[PDB]
């Protein structure tokens, strides 16, 4: 039984090629015809092509025909999937899937490849405290987060007491501002009663643009 | 060239219960050398590669549960869990595979269906280190609530707001099945100090009457 | 309940002519597709409606491991849906076809100095071949409007010719030895397993 | 005896489309391979397209898509079918019989002309070079398109001597063509000569006669 | 796809010397899928050599082929008049069939100096706007030659076509003619119309000139 391997996230501006890598590890692979998945963020699977890496036979779906190459290279045991001229509209994640026939299920599947095309250059966070209401359930429990403004590309790490508090934590999924730069939000809901005895800071960690920042939260003195 | 279709598209169905996932063809897809179908089921957990689950209508994988069955024959095809654990939710596909171009369904999502939660609704207004740079978030907070469906409506100055609010869901939290929504309203800093009163108004199933919580501008709360 | 005959096909001293090619039934065996799928010694290997991993599990009706030599060039048309001079005349496969296609370079062994002409391929025929037919006719060809009467000559050309393999040749104009495998089922008694 | 006769071919816009035929004699054409092979102006010859015995065929890049071959038994012939006709198609183009490694193209045919310009067909103006004072003489044919024409001197009497150049193309569009004799100087006002010109798309017969002038 | 090309490209012996045209391809090409033709002005091409040695039937022994790997070899051991024309070479291994460049194979002969001659334009032409002065360069060889047009003693360039016969069957000479084009305005302006040739077999170069109005 073997594996497939994939290339890393690829974050490009818009007319740049590319051309991402899925290499097959493992005994067996002579049989093994591999194909490419596209999934957009949040909608479903699309079967682009199929290739053999023994001959380069390659099969493209109706919808990607000349829009991308499929090639392979059987010396290595790999097979490329590569574009002339990225368009924003091609921001998804890549799955490289093998069969090992050609009416075959892909039994064995790659990890994905991220891909990010925008005109946007990096930029790191700016992170913004949301406090804890003056209004609050001084009895019952109160609610309290990070926000996490404009940054790009993903994604950011946000952890809480540097992972010394998990439980009860929300960390939200991003959007994509009009701006082109993403933005997060962060909480968690804690007693009401550690409003004033608990220090509560967000972790956020942005490897892109190497930039770590806490911000502490407290209620608004005012 | 062989459209397929899945049915239906969310499918909450309780913890133990039978959740059954329909797929329709578009052509026999029997070969008749082997006079088997060729149809795969697969599952997807969310940021997860998607796992091969069922090789053919009925054939299981090695190192899944027993719970999983494939069923139907011509171009009616059907995956059934039998007794569904927490562990299983996810996004089911069905993929043909009779011929390139090879096609996959549009995708079911399956949860767990629990009893309906109400939202605990919050809202915070900007601070002012984000007004120090130019524009105003207005942020809007649902926690652990059931269904996921929620309409938030922004109000300025009782002013209906429409084409200035995002939102964002979590994932299904794993402990108590619950969902948590944060909108949040972005708007200059002049278009933020025209008007008082800021509200976001929540419409939930559980909610017997729309929640407002809201906040006077300027004022501590 | 005893092993299967693949190493008698594969590893056969002498591989027939693409024209009349050669055909096993393979039945009342178990047989290990493993040794197969794991080898280094194939250049080419396309399976063409099952998985050849995963076979171990199954059974069938009849195999058919069917095997010639046919130029590297050629192998390529040893496929659903192709077409030459290989496809049209020589070996054809239907469209519905459940099996595999096993190639390996062989210009050390089907390749003599001056020249190998034993090895043929039909390169005249007035209508291509049936999928899985066999044709070995040796009648003259009548390209022209008069007949030949069994006499060679102008528009009377005998319908084999000979690779000519030598080793000197490029990679792609050298003897590949071909094997294909045809699974088959039937509503009768499956008899060629796998093991466990 | 065997032969293997084009019609087809002649003067057409782009985008056009033609049908060249290749009819037989003392060769089926249902039983052979059948190629294609064209010739462009000047240049030399280029593949085009291959019927195998069994209907199976193969086309040039340059024209996958465009160019399509088939035949009649009955008539035993082939036509190929040409669409969307661009300028570099401009050729003369022979189909042939071959038999791989048993010979290789043994029998081909005559040539069908296929040229593919927008240009309107126009006749010659013929003028002439006057001798002056061994001699030369001549005819100028002038401004004719499409091409060829002939000319023959004394209605075919006249044959030694004769030089008759290529058409050069000019500016204009259209073809121009000169055409001279070396003559015995003596014989001038004793014989008289005449060149006959024939061009064929314009039905064009012109007879010009030269003389010495004044 | 496997590019054959040939050298030379033009070749010049005489009758009954050897000639020795290549052919080397972009790929090995095994020696039996090679196929040489040759053609004649105005024909169509005739089958030599079938197989890189084979003669096609009816061709004389003295056509022999040779050769293998990527180089190829075509060689006619005595040369008779009908053997000059154009020869060209062929792969069939793949389908794609593939030609090669063509070798013009020419006579040689001794070196033949130019009859020039020049003609004014009819009035029959002028009273149609345009104005053709034509030069005649007869049975010269070889077939460089230059001429030059002069108005007036002022040389014209852009203005004048030329075109070549092909070696005459009998002599193995080249004919030149030469138009000068242009219009009956222009052609009034100027008296005295030359046509100035320059050739091997002229010590210096031959003028022929007339004069504007039989002048
Ligand atoms: C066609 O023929 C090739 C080569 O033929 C070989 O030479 C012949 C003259 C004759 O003697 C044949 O017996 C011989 O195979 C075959 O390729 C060989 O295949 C065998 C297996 O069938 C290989 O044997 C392996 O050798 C390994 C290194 O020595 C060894 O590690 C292997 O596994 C052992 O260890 C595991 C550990 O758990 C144990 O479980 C096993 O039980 C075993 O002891 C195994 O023994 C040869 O190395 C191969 N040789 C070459 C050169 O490829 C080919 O199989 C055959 N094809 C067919 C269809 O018959």
């Amino acid at each position: 039984q073997m594996q497939l391997v994939q290339s890393g996230t690829e974050v490009k501006k818009p007319g740049e090629s590319l051309k991402i890598s899925c290499k097959g590890s493992g005994y067996g692979f002579i049989t093994y015809w591999i194909g490419w998945v596209r999934q957009m963020p949040g909608k479903g699977l699309e079967w682009m092509g199929i290739i053999y890496p023994g001959d380069s036979e390659t099969r493209y779906s109706p919808s990607f025909q000349g829009q991308v190459t499929i090639s392979a290279d059987k010396s290595i045991n790999t097979a490329y999937l590569q574009w002339s001229s990225l368009k924003a509209s091609d921001t998804a994640i890549y799955y490289c899937a093998g069969g090992s026939g050609i009416s075959t299920p892909m039994d064995v599947w790659g990890q994905g490849t991220t891909v990010t095309v925008s005109s946007a250059s990096t930029k790191g966070p700016s992170v913004f405290p949301l406090a804890p209401s003056s209004k609050s359930t001084s009895g019952g429990t109160a609610a309290l987060g990070c926000l996490v403004k404009d940054y790009f590309p993903e994604p950011v790490t946000v952890s809480w007491n540097s992972g010394a508090l998990t439980s009860g934590v929300h960390t939200f999924p991003a959007v994509l501002q009009s701006s082109g730069l993403y933005s997060l939000s962060s909480v968690v809901t804690v007693p009401s009663s550690s409003l004033g005895t608990q220090t509560y800071i967000c972790n956020v960690n942005h490897k892109p643009s190497n930039t770590k920042v806490d911000k502490k939260v407290e209620p608004k003195s005012c | 060239d062989i459209q397929l279709t899945q049915s239906p598209d969310s499918l909450a169905v309780s913890l133990g219960e039978r959740a059954t996932i329909n797929c329709k063809s578009s052509q026999s897809v029997l070969y008749s050398s082997i006079n088997k179908n060729y149809l795969a089921w697969y599952q997807q957990k969310p940021g997860q590669p998607p796992k091969l689950l069922i090789y053919w209508a009925s054939t299981r994988e090695s190192g899944v549960p027993d719970r999983f069955s494939g069923s139907g024959s011509g171009t009616d095809f059907t995956l059934t869990i039998s007794s569904l654990q927490a562990e299983d939710v996810a996004v089911y596909y069905c993929q043909q595979y009779y011929s390139t171009p090879y096609t996959f369904g549009q995708g079911t999502k399956v949860e767990i269906k629990r009893t309906v939660a109400a939202p605990s609704v919050f809202i915070f207004p900007p601070s002012d280190e984000q007004l120090k740079s130019g524009t105003a978030s207005v942020v809007c907070l649902l926690n652990n609530f059931y269904p996921r469906e929620a309409k938030v409506q922004w109000k300025v100055d009782n002013a209906l707001q429409s084409g200035n609010s995002q939102e964002s869901v979590t994932e299904q939290d794993s402990k108590d099945s619950t969902y948590s929504l944060s909108s949040t309203l972005t708007l200059s800093k002049a278009d933020y100090e025209k008007h008082k009163v800021y509200a976001c108004e929540v419409t939930h199933q559980g909610l017997s009457s729309p929640v407002t919580k809201s906040f006077n501008r300027g004022e501590c709360s | 309940t005893n092993l299967c005959p693949f190493g008698e096909v594969f590893n056969a001293t002498r591989f027939a002519s693409v024209y009349a090619w050669n055909r096993k039934r393979i039945s009342n065996c178990v047989a290990d597709y493993s040794v197969l799928y794991n080898s280094a010694s194939f250049s080419t290997f396309k399976c063409y409606g099952v998985s050849p991993t995963k076979l171990n599990d199954l059974c069938f009706t009849n195999v058919y491991a069917d095997s010639f030599v046919i130029r590297g060039d050629e192998v390529r048309q040893i496929a659903p849906g192709q077409t030459g001079k290989i496809a049209d005349y020589n070996y054809k496969l239907p469209d519905d076809f459940t099996g595999c296609v096993i190639a390996w370079n062989s210009n050390n062994l089907d390749s003599k100095v001056g020249g190998n002409y034993n090895y043929l391929y039909r390169l005249f025929r007035k209508s291509n071949l049936k999928p899985f037919e066999r044709d070995i006719s040796t009648e003259i060809y009548q390209a022209g409007s008069t007949p030949c009467n069994g006499v060679e000559g102008f528009n009377c050309y005998f319908p084999l010719q000979s690779y000519g393999f030598q080793p000197t040749n490029g990679v792609g104009y050298q003897p590949y030895r071909v094997v294909v495998l045809s699974f088959e089922l039937l509503h009768a008694p499956a008899t060629v397993c796998g093991p466990k």
